[PDB]
């Protein structure tokens, strides 16, 4: 725990659910246009 | 909490002590009557018996041996269902409940 | 827990934690250790981040 | 599945039968076997189910000659513990083959009543060591049980002769049931009657009466020691895993109980265990270890201190214990018996394999060997010359005993597979 | 230069709590 | 972490009783022990939390006589001092050898004082001096505590029969404890009875209680020297921490009690020190400065201006301030409690180091050596002899009073490091 790596540790948890959330929104903007 | 937190920890005793038949077959040999019969038994021999919504309650199967992260009967494939009403289905629900039964696969 | 400060307030007695200062080269645990204070709610209002701040660097002396 | 009991001497009968009888009033279960008390519980696990709704007891009674067992037969529980088997010397060679002329029922019971199950997971025994009508009895019918059944647990809880002190036969009859137990049974439960007394002592002031006052405590504490079967929670309800849990050597499994109020007829999780893991409060009288410590939360069951709860355990040390690899130490949440009043709801109980055991197996060995190597106390009795002709079957106890006192100081020690 | 330590060991928590389970609600509407 | 105490010798448990009493009287403790009165202050050092609710005092009492302790035994205030701590010789050498008889189970009695605690932090003893029940068993109690519990203090507080001439063994038994006082104790706080006989009774004139009236001193002054250990403080929450830098040099540690409101049964900010230094409670009854001054302050005392108050002393010198070096005052404040029948609460306590106490110590010396020159008044009893044949532990014990003097005076020259 040092601390000084919380600034990626956090930003990959950051970006993971962002990057997650996107590509649940590309998913089902797929979804909307497909249907 | 009874069946799938497992607070029941009387009731599986009986069904592991019954279902040795199932818990190994080969592939396709899946025969739901004798698992409901097997969780009828199981349930009325047990303290289990004893609560109302045992009946509201069921067997189901599960596909897939906790690989969803990212017969063969029972061991990977079995599943729970106090079923819906669609009065209920704004809190206690099939499709969250998907998220319930990968608890009860693990426990 | 065995202090006999145990009858002081719930409320007070959980603002109080633990947590790790600012660092340099060489550091000590008798340097490192600190609350952390957490302030918020309307109270943030009564105590303030200049405030704070001029205490937690007060507190390592 | 589920479990039948035996029990023998006539102290292993009354013991035996008082906790059956303290087992029955804390049950919903009525004095002739029904179950139709209000005051829930799985009584199928250790009652039997009877047409009547009869929850009968699978109590199998085992005196040698019938002093006792009809005074223990008349109470208002009568009816209840019914498999009808109630048929009927001083020395273990007449207890064992006293028994042994009889074997087409008092052994053949074994199955005659396995009727008493839809299926068995086995038997728990209530023996006395060196009770001279039960001692000798017991070791015929544990050697052989395991013939019988080979596949099905046999528990046995003991009673230990130990009276401060003296008969001249007890120490010959307690180490010749040893090698059979330590040999034959799956665990063996030993009950500290010198422990007892002490508690007894610190409770009040009984040393005197030196076994009555220890029935109570036997009979609450035979039941508290079912009590984690008979009543629900997450895990070990079933005696198969929780005997499992504490056994790591199929040799060596004495178990030892403890238990945090003194007086068994508000504190925290951190210190109900702090109290049970005390020289005083366990039934025992150098460098030693407990091999598993089987304990047991209620009244403060708080889902989430037990984890925190053995480091507190640990920062003022408290239970040192490690030998040649990891001790098992659980903290099993538990429940009330449905009938019970609430009384000392705050409460622990352990079940331990205190590698200390060695220091009275090694009591009884040296008590053995004084009489022994004095050659008079032999008594020369009709079945100890018939079995026994020139008491070489006395020394064969002795042979494994002996080495069993070094084997629990090697099963203390960092590396056993050097066996003793 | 600061953080407060208590705000680390929660703001992984926030994000991975419902990370994972977005991942599972989202394995089922893949159909 | 918690600072154990050993009263002993019936006149040290005589003001043990009483300072338990006194003590109790003004602390947040019902007299059951109980946290009771009225309906948020440090327990924890000196008391400490029971399963029923008591606060168990570290509170040991102990001497041979019998003569009543039994009601010591059975008196309410047993009911606080709960870990049954007392255990049962006017002669040092009988009172010594008594305690040698009996050091092992008296030692016990720490592991009760221990498990009426959280853990250790060393030792305070209410010593008899003169009074051979403790000015000997103490002697030798000091001689097994100090080598087991080095860590922390084994301080012995020297109630010291010196009356003006009570037992005529007094020179014996105070120069057979003196060896101790030196060299075998750490902290000696010392307290000659004449002084307190005569400052007794002029705190009202009633001239009769020959101790009693001495015990009413010693309490409350005891009292107030607990007071580091009753209360929190950012500075001052421990005994050590008052005595530390009142002790000068290392076998000097003979700390002479000082209290400005002496008829405390609102002094100003510059009294509770100027009046602390005066023949009111400079404790004896021609070099004599103090070596070192320090104090306890306590009550709604002014804790700014205090700074005003050792400036004045500055110009008054009342410390006859020219010894080796200053060791000078470090001001210590401390609250007064409720419920208490109060008086006189603005007030000042030290255990100073003053060169006078020189005189009592030359006094004893005149005594001893005006009655050893003749063999007089000697107990005679025929029983030493036997553990010391050529005096040679008495010749050793003169010559470390004669040191005592030296370096007493010796604490004044520019190195103390020179010897006598």
């Amino acid at each position: 725990r040092n601390m000084k790596d919380f600034e990626n540790q956090i930003t990959e948890l950051k970006k993971e659910n962002f990057n997650l959330k996107l590509r649940i929104y590309f998913l089902e903007e797929r979804m909307q246009q497909e249907f | 909490k009874r069946y799938f937190l497992m607070d029941q920890g009387d009731f599986f005793v009986h069904f592991m002590d019954l279902a040795e038949e199932e818990l190994r077959k080969p592939v396709e040999d899946i025969t739901p009557p004798r698992l409901e019969a097997l969780l009828e038994l199981a349930l009325r021999m047990s303290t289990a018996n004893t609560d109302p919504f045992k009946d509201d309650l069921k067997i189901d199967l599960m596909p897939h041996d906790l690989i969803t992260q990212l017969a063969l009967s029972g061991l990977e494939a079995f599943s729970f269902d106090y079923i819906v009403k669609w009065p209920l289905s704004l809190i206690i629900n099939r499709k969250a409940l998907t998220r319930y039964q990968m608890l009860f696969r693990h426990m | 827990r065995a202090t006999n400060a145990q009858f002081d307030s719930p409320e007070i007695l959980r603002r109080l934690d633990v947590r790790l200062l600012e660092v340099s080269p060489g550091d000590t645990g008798w340097d490192v250790f600190s609350l952390d204070y957490h302030v918020d709610g309307p109270i943030a209002t009564v105590f303030t981040r200049e405030c704070m701040s001029h205490y937690l660097r007060v507190f390592n002396f | 599945r589920e479990i039948i009991t035996l029990q023998l001497g006539q102290c292993g009968n009354q013991i035996g039968f008082e906790f059956w009888k303290q087992l029955c009033a804390e049950h919903g279960i009525s004095p002739e076997g029904i179950v139709e008390e209000f005051a829930t519980d799985r009584k199928d696990v250790f009652f039997y189910q009877a047409d009547d709704e009869h929850y009968i007891p699978r109590a199998v009674l085992l005196d040698l000659e019938p002093r006792v067992i009809h005074s223990i037969l008349n109470s208002p529980y009568a009816k209840l513990y019914n498999p009808e088997n109630i048929y009927l010397g001083n020395n273990w060679a007449s207890g064992f083959s006293q028994g042994e002329k009889i074997h087409e029922d008092i052994f053949d019971i074994i199955d005659r009543e396995a009727d008493g199950s839809d299926s068995l997971e086995g038997f728990v025994l209530c023996h006395s060591i060196a009770g001279g009508t039960g001692s000798g009895l017991g070791s015929y019918l544990l050697e052989r049980l395991n013939d019988r059944y080979p596949k099905k647990l046999v528990q046995t809880y003991s009673v230990f002769p130990n009276q401060d002190e003296d008969v001249v036969v007890q120490p010959y009859n307690s180490l010749l049931t040893l090698k059979r137990l330590t040999q034959n049974a799956d665990c063996v439960v030993v009950l500290d009657n010198t422990a007892l007394n002490r508690i007894a002592t610190d409770r009040l002031h009984i040393q005197n009466p030196s076994f009555s006052q220890i029935n109570q405590l036997v009979s609450t504490i035979m039941s508290a020691s079912t009590t984690t079967l008979r009543y629900p929670g997450y895990m070990n309800n079933d005696l198969i895993g929780l005997i499992a849990s504490l056994i790591p050597t199929p040799r060596l499994h004495f178990l030892m109980t403890g238990y945090t109020p003194l007086t068994t007829d508000k504190t925290t999780v951190l210190d109900v265990m702090r109290r049970l893991l005390q020289p005083k409060n366990v039934m025992v009288s150098t460098n030693h270890c407990y091999i598993a410590i089987l304990n047991i939360i209620q009244g403060e069951v708080d889902p989430t201190q037990v984890h925190k709860s053995l480091q507190r355990i640990r920062e003022r040390k408290l239970a040192n214990f490690i030998p040649w690899g990891p001790a098992s130490i659980q903290v099993a949440l538990s429940r009330k018996s449905p009938y019970l009043p609430s009384a000392h709801r705050v409460s622990g109980l352990m079940m331990a394999n205190h590698t200390s055991i060695s220091s009275l197996f090694e009591r009884t060995c040296r008590q053995y060997d004084k009489l022994r190597k004095r050659e008079a106390f032999l008594e020369q009795f009709r079945k100890e010359d018939m079995f026994k002709d020139n008491f070489d079957e006395m020394d064969t106890s002795r042979e494994i005993v002996q080495q069993l006192i070094d084997e629990y100081h090697a099963a203390t020690r960092p590396d056993y597979i050097s066996w003793g």
